[PDB]
């Protein structure tokens, strides 16, 4: 699922500014 | 009546803007308690004002780290904009001061934590739950854009839930007062509008694309463009192809197809009717804009607070002894702070 992919991704934590 | 309110708000802003408040406190007037959050050149700490016993969130920035990251102008805009702004959905900056080493921004303690924390844990918000917050962001931007301010850092991490269950927008580090187009590549990868990535000049329309990313994220439980690495996120943003979760209402899909619009001549917020293309949209039909502004709408979630000094809604961060050099650091760069 798209949710599983998000959950398994490295970007489910607090995101930093660029 | 909205343009009347906004004209009063502008007059109030411009006076504080052209004549900013400086040195409104000292470090010894505050009792440092716990790190509420973190940033590249500082942290936000839960603080207690001794004279009053009031609780605040103090943002401490290291002057040298700000200079190293060439973030001088950014830090100056943030303090200048925050000390001049006044809206229900924006964190109130109570004080600001500086010492030999640091820049300080004493803000109102928003105890309910970040929307990020609740959204992650809960998974996704129900369309009315997201609409409620989206509405608050809509008016916030309407307010900021009238004052010619671009926010540039909208994300669940930056929106704090208050005791009444209303959003309080924090992190003004990318806020800029611009009458025209700007070019700085800044923001969070997931929320960047195609113009920012395409290194072309951009305006307020980037805040409307960000609002689009926020509404999708709130409603899906994931951003509309994610990948493990930022350049892979950028490839999805520039492509301008969004799949919507099967649970999204037709209204939401339509609102998002207009906000997450690569074409600026078609993007909601960036047209002749301006904000009203958003405000009047079918997805917002149930929204009473004035009631949202007055905080009279019932919050779908009121946070858990176990006293004035509670930090439970916020994650734990590692603490670091605040050292104040005996020599004034980067003094001239921050003279107007
Ligand atoms: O600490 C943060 C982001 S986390 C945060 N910002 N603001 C707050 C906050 C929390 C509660 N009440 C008001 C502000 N938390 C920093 C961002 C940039 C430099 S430090």
């Amino acid at each position: 699922t798209t949710y599983a992919d998000f959950i398994a991704s490295g970007r489910t934590g607090r995101r930093n500014a660029i | 009546s909205v343009k009347e309110f906004l004209a009063k708000a502008k007059e109030d802003f411009l006076k504080k803007w052209e004549n900013p408040a400086q040195n409104t406190a000292h470090l010894d007037q505050f009792e440092r308690i716990k790190t509420l959050g973190t940033g590249s050149f500082g942290r936000v700490m839960l603080v207690k004002h001794m004279e009053t016993g009031n609780h605040y969130a103090m943002k401490i920035l290291d002057k040298q780290k700000v200079v190293k990251l060439k973030q001088i102008e950014h830090t100056l805009n943030e303090k200048r904009i925050l000390q001049a702004v006044n809206f229900p959905f924006l964190v109130k900056l109570e004080f600001s001061f500086k010492d030999n080493s640091n820049l300080y921004m004493v803000m109102e303690y928003v105890p309910g934590g970040e929307m990020f924390s609740h959204l992650r844990r809960i998974g996704r918000f129900s369309e009315p739950h997201a609409r409620f917050y989206a509405a608050q962001i809509v008016l916030t931007f309407e307010y900021l854009h009238s004052l010619d301010l671009i926010y540039r850092d909208l994300k669940p991490e930056n929106l704090l839930i208050d005791q009444q269950g209303y959003i309080q927008v924090t992190d003004f580090g990318f806020a800029k007062r611009v009458k025209g187009r700007t070019w700085t590549l800044c923001g969070t990868p997931e929320y960047l509008a195609p113009e920012i990535i395409l290194s072309k000049g951009y305006n307020k329309a980037v805040d409307w694309w960000a609002l689009g990313v926020l509404i999708y994220e709130m409603a899906a439980g994931y951003p509309p463009f994610f990948a493990d690495q930022p350049i892979q996120i950028y490839e999805k943003i520039v492509s301008g192809k969004v799949r919507f979760p099967s649970h999204f209402s037709s209204d939401l899909k339509d609102l998002l197809r207009n906000l997450l619009q690569v074409d600026l001549t078609k993007r909601f917020g960036n047209l002749k009717n301006g904000v009203n293309d958003i405000k009047n949209h079918k997805w917002f039909a149930t929204t009473d804009w004035i009631a949202i502004y007055q905080r009279k709408v019932e919050a779908p979630f009121i946070p858990k607070f176990k006293g004035p000094g509670d930090t439970s809604n916020f994650d734990d961060y590692e603490e670091e002894e605040i050292r104040v050099s005996i020599n004034e650091k980067c003094g001239k760069e921050f003279s107007e702070f």
